């Protein structure tokens, strides 16, 4: 967006020496076929386990029984003959 | 950031203009680069596993 100087104008570009025209043109680089080499193993001996863990520990229980329940020799009360 | 790739820039050279050259004087270059050379098989899995 330059302003044209009317007192000192200039013309378009003139030819100048050039950079040997084939040396600015590249070759198209020619890929050969390739292979991810080797026979891959199916599994890996991992350093960490792959499953979930638990944040807190919960107390577990198992039921037990008591035993054969016996009789008893109670201390027996007195007879309510109007004193009680 | 802009790797020297002649597919991108055409022919590129490295220039040294020496001032004093003694006898048995050599220039020891050292490069570091990438190169691709495509592939068609990612396989190699034992099917009897």
């Amino acid at each position: 967006m330059a302003l044209i100087n009317p007192q000192f104008p200039y013309a378009g570009p003139v030819p100048i020496p050039g950079p040997a025209p084939t040396e600015t043109m590249p070759l198209l680089n020619y890929r050969v076929e390739g292979r991810i080499a080797g026979i891959q193993q199916a599994r890996q001996f991992m350093p960490f386990l792959q499953g979930p863990h638990r944040e807190v520990a919960e107390q577990t229980y198992y039921a037990i029984g008591t035993g054969i329940q016996m009789g008893q020799t109670f201390n027996q009360p007195l007879i309510n003959t109007q004193e009680g | 950031d802009k790797p020297i790739y002649t597919l991108q820039y055409g022919n590129v050279g490295f220039v040294v203009n020496p001032k004093t050259v003694n006898q048995n004087a050599r220039l020891l270059m050292g490069y570091e680069y990438f190169t691709s050379r495509t592939e068609l098989v990612n396989a190699g899995t034992i099917s009897t596993t």
